[PDB]
This record gives C-alpha cells, structure tokens and sequence, in this order.
C-alpha cells in the first residue's frame, strides 16, 4: 500500500496497556500461580504467551475469570515474564534465570526462552 | 512518521 | 534497573492483538459510525484514543457493549483511524485526508491530527 | 535483546 507509518506507535500502546494494569482498569482475569494472585488483560496475555494463546481461545476456558496455574510455577518468575509482556523489559538475573525460563517454556514464550538459554550458556 |  | 529488552515485542504484540480483532477473537464492543459497525477491544480504543479513554474509564460507560458516535464521523475515515491502531500503518490520501483529520481530532489522536495538519500545510 |  501507500501507508505511512508512526515508529512509536506499538510501544505507546503497550505502555498505555500497562497504565491500564497498573491502575487495575478492564482488566478481566486472575493468574493464580500458588498463593499469589495477578490481574492481567486476557487479550494481552494471548499476544504474548502460546499457551494463553491456546486458553483462552477454548470454547469453555475463555469465559473463566480465574485460571490456576500448575503448582511447580514460581510467582517471582511470572510475575517477571508478566511485567515483560506490559513492557519489553525482561528483568534476568543470575538468583531468578532458572526460574523464569522455566516459565517462559511452560507459558510458551520463544524469544525469552531463546536469551534464557544464552544467558545460561554464557556462565558454562 | 516514516514510509514502511 | 539492569533489565534487558526485546526490541520487536511492542510490535509484536500489537501484530497478535491485530490477528485477534481480523478473527473476531474477544472483541467486547462494536463502534457505530451512521449505517456501519466495527467489532474492537475496549483496551486497545483507549490505549490509541483520549475519547475512548473518557468513554471506557466511565462508571457507566465501562460497562456499554454498543457506542455510537457522532453522526458528523464518516465511516471510512473511522476505519482508516480504527486500521492505524491496530497497525501503526496510517493509509492517508488526497481523498481522505480531511474525514481522517475530523476523525482524529474527534477521537483525540493527537500524532494522527499533527500528520495530517503537516500534509495539509504542504499542499497549500 | 539489547541494553534500553
Ligand atoms: O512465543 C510465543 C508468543 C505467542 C503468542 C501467540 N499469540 C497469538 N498468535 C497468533 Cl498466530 N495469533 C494471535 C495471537 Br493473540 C501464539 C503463540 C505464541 N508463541
Ligand atoms: O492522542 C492521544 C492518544 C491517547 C491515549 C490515551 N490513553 C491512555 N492514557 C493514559 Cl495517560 N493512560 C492510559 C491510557 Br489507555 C489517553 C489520551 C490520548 N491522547
Ligand atoms: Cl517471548
Ligand atoms: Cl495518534
């Protein structure tokens, strides 16, 4: 086409996306990982993540409000990949790397994944 | 704004 | 902070938000612009627009499934505006440039009004 | 990945 194109557009509308979160507005789904609970937009968490992909795109599961993930999930390591699904930003760390690849495989998030294991052979 |  | 980066992620998201709203996948309002409806998420509107923005952190309004605007807004120039917020990608055009323009000033997208001002002023 |  003949478009013209705003660079910065995406990235004001992920950082307003996560104004939204932070002031706990439309957002319509609870993460239960454990004793911790987060509140989180459910088209968000599909754009990022294969396996909210798949959730809520199920007949049954994308009416559900809570969705409890599978007790061996870390919540410092999803609340880590959730901030970098609002943000961009991937807070990895030598304390919380085992963590959060292990979450970003469950979650089904490639390129965190990807630097995970860089970062994990860089220190072999 | 740019041409893409 | 000591975070790294995903430099695609805003635009990939965006990209899947897109690939959600052409599926129809968790639209929760529809747009009536005189004869014509547009299917759209409540939290990318107010992400890309100051008048959605009013509209969906509304006590009352939040809650709305149908808006209708104001019957002076063209369609098309709607669907052109409605395109660049899921895209980035602003298809402006002799034709158009002056329903876009009403459009977003109407919908308070700043970047959008500036663009058009700058062609407009090249013109004359 | 870079440095922001
Ligand atoms: O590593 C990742 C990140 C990710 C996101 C989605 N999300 C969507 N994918 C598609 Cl094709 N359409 C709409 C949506 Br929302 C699917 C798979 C994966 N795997
Ligand atoms: O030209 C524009 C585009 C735009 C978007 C929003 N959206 C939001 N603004 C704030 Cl501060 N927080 C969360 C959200 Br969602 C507000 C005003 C404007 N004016
Ligand atoms: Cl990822
Ligand atoms: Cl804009």
């Amino acid at each position: 086409d003949s478009c013209i194109q705003f660079t910065r557009h995406a990235s004001d509308v992920l950082l307003n996306l996560n104004r939204l979160r932070s002031r706990d507005i439309l957002t319509d789904v609870v993460i239960v990982v454990s004793r911790e609970q987060f509140r989180a937009h459910k088209t968000v968490l599909m754009a990022c993540s294969g396996l909210f992909y798949s959730i809520f795109t199920d007949q049954l599961k994308c009416n559900l409000s809570v969705i409890n993930l599978d007790p061996e999930i870390n919540p410092e390591g999803f609340c880590i990949l959730l901030d970098f699904m609002y943000t961009s930003r991937l807070n990895l760390r030598e304390g919380n790397i085992m963590a959060v690849m292990a979450t970003a495989m469950y979650l089904q998030m490639e390129h965190v994944v990807d630097t995970c294991r860089k970062f994990i052979k860089a220190s072999e | 704004w740019v041409i893409p």
